[PDB]
């Protein structure tokens, strides 16, 4: 049905960017730093050993 | 949750659009039909 | 500290664009609707 | 077995556009049509 009042495909586009952002930033950090795990984050076992 | 309340609460356009033609063509019609027959009872002056 | 009050104080872009359009449209119904109510009251002097 | 998930899984983009286009033009195509419908009915008030 033609609706003005809300448009509920701009918010799935919106909702579905953020997750491709987020694999942007982790790339481009790893890169620029030169090695993989940047914080406990990533695995907290690797770090310790 | 936000497409589900707008499913429950907005409004569609084309059926809106569509009643409001409706309405405004019975309008016209009943002021016409009126006034025709209003002008009914001038015929029995003749008679006279 | 920079990122968190950039996080507590800057501006999307996506949602403000959506926001501005879905006001638009709606002023331009808005005016186009006004004009047709305006117009209403004529039919009431054809009766005369 | 990476090269078998993405044949099962992922999308193709030359059949979407096409898909996107013809259901764009359909839409424009409908709604004049439906405003042509609307207004068919007005000369039925021009017999009074």
């Amino acid at each position: 049905a033609q609706v003005i009042n809300t448009n509920s495909l701009s918010l799935m586009t919106q909702n579905n960017l953020n997750t491709s952002q987020s694999a942007l930033n982790t790339a481009i950090q790893r890169l620029s730093s030169g090695l993989r795990i940047n914080s406990a984050k990533d695995d907290a076992a690797g770090q310790a050993i | 949750l936000s497409a589900s309340r707008s499913r429950i609460q907005d409004a569609d356009y084309a059926t809106e659009v569509s009643n409001m033609t409706r309405a405004q063509i019975l309008q016209q019609a009943g002021t016409s039909v009126l006034a025709q027959a209003n002008q009914t009872t001038q015929n029995v002056l003749s008679l006279l």
